[PDB]
């Protein structure tokens, strides 16, 4: 069913969120530690997790295949538009349904709606993305599934700036139909079509909250900026 | 522009 390189593929995805994700999180302690009680307190500590994050989800993307043969150029517009979206996507791992928090292994560094808000974000902006979260956690993917919507969230050739859009998007459909071909050897149709078209939704959905987001940001006038990390600044503009 | 980025990519 899968073909040697559709395997091959999945198998490079795997060992790349392997070397890219620790489920101890033990770097956690590194951070600015996190202040819950200013007003923004969580922010350093939040900011630093992003930070973070962003790096391993630029190690991540060096290892789908053909994203490096790309242009630099056109790997930072890739990366600038999509880091937001897989660091949401990853954070699936440690989001806990029965909390609706993000459970990092210790009280400390368990996040719910308030850290998130003493990080300077609107209660309005994170309810979606908690109801994205419980989406989410609901299809209950493989890993295997997991790791090729990471990977085709960043490869989108619709991302603005892209100069060498034919280029992505033949990356992102060999890594779509690796991805269809995945799960029609796990599901009869039409549980298959159904499975593939709820993925595409919230790959949509993650696209909707990045641009509404970056629509409030974009539309934002030291403080605060000061508290973010030079890498931040960076990626986020 | 984005210097910091380049070099993570370019490692
Ligand atoms: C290692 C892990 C662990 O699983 C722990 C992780 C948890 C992820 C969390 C829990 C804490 C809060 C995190 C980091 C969220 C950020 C603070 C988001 C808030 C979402 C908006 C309401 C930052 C968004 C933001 O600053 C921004 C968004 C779009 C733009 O164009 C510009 C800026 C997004 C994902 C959230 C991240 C993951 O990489």
């Amino acid at each position: 069913k899968l073909s040697e390189e559709q395997q091959h593929i999945i198998a490079i995805l795997l060992d790349a969120h392997h070397k890219t994700y620790d489920p101890t999180y033990a770097d956690f302690r590194d951070f600015r530690p996190p202040v819950r009680m200013s007003p923004l307190s969580m922010l350093p500590h939040l900011a630093d997790l992003v930070s973070y994050s962003i790096q391993k989800v630029i190690g991540f993307a060096k290892m789908i295949p053909g994203f490096r043969d790309l242009t630099s150029d056109d790997q930072i517009v890739l990366l600038k538009s999509s880091a937001i979206e897989v660091i949401m996507l990853r954070s699936n791992q440690s989001f806990t349904m029965d909390d609706m928090s993000w459970d990092c292994g210790s009280q400390d560094y368990k996040y719910d709606v308030t850290d998130v808000s003493k990080a300077g974000h609107t209660l309005e902006l994170i309810e979606p993305l908690i109801k994205f979260q419980v989406g989410l956690k609901k299809l209950n993917l493989h890993e295997e599934e997991h790791v090729l919507l990471m990977a085709i969230c960043i490869v989108s050739p619709d991302r603005p700036g892209v100069q060498d859009a034919k280029l992505v998007e033949a990356i992102q459909d060999r890594l779509s139909n690796t991805l269809q071909t995945y799960i029609r050897c796990r599901h009869p149709p039409p549980g298959s079509h159904q499975l593939y078209a709820k993925m595409i939704q919230k790959l949509a959905d993650l696209r909707s909250l990045n641009e509404e987001h970056s629509k409030q940001y974009r539309s934002l006038s030291p403080e605060n900026s000061m508290k973010l990390t030079p890498l931040v600044l960076e990626v986020f503009g | 522009e984005n210097a910091l980025l380049r070099y993570l990519l370019d490692k």
